[PDB]
DNA sequence: TCAGCATCATC
DNA sequence: GATGATGCTGA
């Protein structure tokens, strides 16, 4: 499907829907019949709104998903109508949804509720993918030197001095920690690397 | 399968915990996380966060940052959103920029169902060949000092490396396979342990 | 030999 | 998450 950027492409069904009417003033909605999912927020992404009495009805609305699911072209995201009368029902279609499908899943109380969220969506999926929040070794290597058994805040760097790295570290002789620390503790750092 | 639970829950998440010591075949192991609140793989960890903290603009960012952490530990993540025993657009948001960095998010009405949910994700991660598969504490210590690295890739660490010295000389496909890493993963562990420290650079 | 150093238990 | 009270380190 043809979605153009700042634009919904709805399934003609939706039509005088308040989903519909609350979405259509705040963006441009292009409405489509012979659709499968219910929007398309770009070509690629598609809703499934699953109502209240889909949820109540039983496992039919699971078949839609599927076919969803196994279009390779598609990421479908998952919409249900969570009430006070679907609410029992959510968890088995949460986990078919998620779990099972690997599908995103949202719960909405209401097709107000669904309105602003599907905006959020679009807005989300329309801004570069940078501005998403989620999209010097010193300091940790002293700390790292003073797990070593017998080996403080005064040892962890005089040891790193002499030996550079954990790998070199790691491979000093008794004789060579001796360079650095008395026969005890040298005997402690050696044995901390070597023993099984 | 084996869950572990960060210590902390043990004041949150009382009968989260007792819900999953009541599954049988679950191995649940608290341990001093550090923050995280499930891990239920060798990969994944759960955040569990109160619905009431998400709708709140002012946690925003705390959450936020929480997830930046996760994300320098841990490939996946999920957040179950519990309710509490109005929606916002800051919450609203807050999931959009969760589903678009792929973090996955799950819906809980309590504690019991959260305990089964987590039980249903170590299932689903196991069957992806991912499975907790282990149980000295110095060596523990030591390896959990490693920058960015989960309390259960350090006890990967700790079984799978016959000692500190065998890992500290590792290739980056030994570290790899043995810590259950990402190539990424081991990659940043390779050049911590090769890292040439200077003392002019404090 | 004796401060220096690491360590951890108790604020 | 900090002292600082306690006993090992070390040439
Ligand atoms: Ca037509
Ligand atoms: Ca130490
Ligand atoms: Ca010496
Ligand atoms: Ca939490």
């Amino acid at each position: 499907v043809h979605v153009p950027l700042g634009h919904i492409v709805a399934n003609e069904k939706w039509r005088g829907s308040q989903l519909a009417e609350e979405m259509q003033g705040k963006i441009k909605l292009i409405f489509e019949d012979g659709l499968t999912p219910d929007f398309y927020l770009s070509n690629r992404c598609c809703i499934l709104y699953v109502t209240e009495a889909d949820l109540v009805a039983g496992n039919g609305y699971r078949k839609r998903l599927v076919r969803v699911r196994n279009s390779n072209n598609l990421k479908g995201i998952v919409v249900v109508e969570k009430t006070r009368m679907s609410e029992q029902y959510f968890p088995a279609l949460q986990k078919f949804t998620v779990l099972d499908l690997g599908m995103v899943l949202l719960p909405v109380a209401s097709q107000m509720e669904a309105s602003c969220l599907v905006i959020q969506l679009v807005q989300e999926q329309t801004k570069e993918p940078s501005k998403n929040p989620l999209l010097l070794s010193e300091p940790s290597l002293l700390r790292t030197v003073q797990q070593i058994p017998g080996v403080g805040k005064v040892k962890a760097p005089l040891l790193l001095q002499k030996f550079p790295s954990i790998q070199q570290l790691s491979n000093a002789s008794i004789g060579e920690l001796e360079q650095v620390v008395g026969q005890a503790v040298a005997q402690q750092i050696h044995a901390f690397f070597t023993q099984p | 399968t084996c869950i572990l639970v960060g210590g902390h829950e043990i004041t949150s998440g009382l009968e989260v915990i007792s819900s999953l010591r009541a599954i049988h075949g679950l191995q649940v192991e608290v341990c001093p996380l550090n923050g995280c609140d499930y891990i239920v793989s060798n990969r994944m960890v759960v955040e569990r966060r109160s619905q009431s903290e998400m709708l709140n603009s002012v946690n925003k960012n705390k959450f936020i940052e929480q997830i930046q952490h996760l994300q320098s530990m841990f490939e996946r993540i999920c957040v179950i959103v519990e309710k509490d025993r109005r929606r916002t657009k800051s919450y609203d948001s807050l999931l959009t920029t969760l589903i678009g960095a792929g973090i996955r998010i799950l819906f809980s009405s309590c504690q019991e169902e959260t305990a089964d949910l987590l039980k249903e994700l170590s299932l689903v991660e196991q069957r992806k060949n991912v499975g907790i598969h282990v149980p000295k504490s110095e060596a523990l210590q030591f390896y959990l000092s490693i920058p960015n690295i989960s309390y259960i890739t350090a006890l990967n660490m700790c079984h799978q490396f016959s000692s500190v010295k065998r890992m500290a000389n590792s290739s980056l496909q030994e570290i790899s396979m043995y810590a259950q890493v990402t190539h990424q993963k081991a990659e940043e562990i390779y050049r911590y342990i090769h890292y040439v420290f200077d003392i002019q650079m404090l």
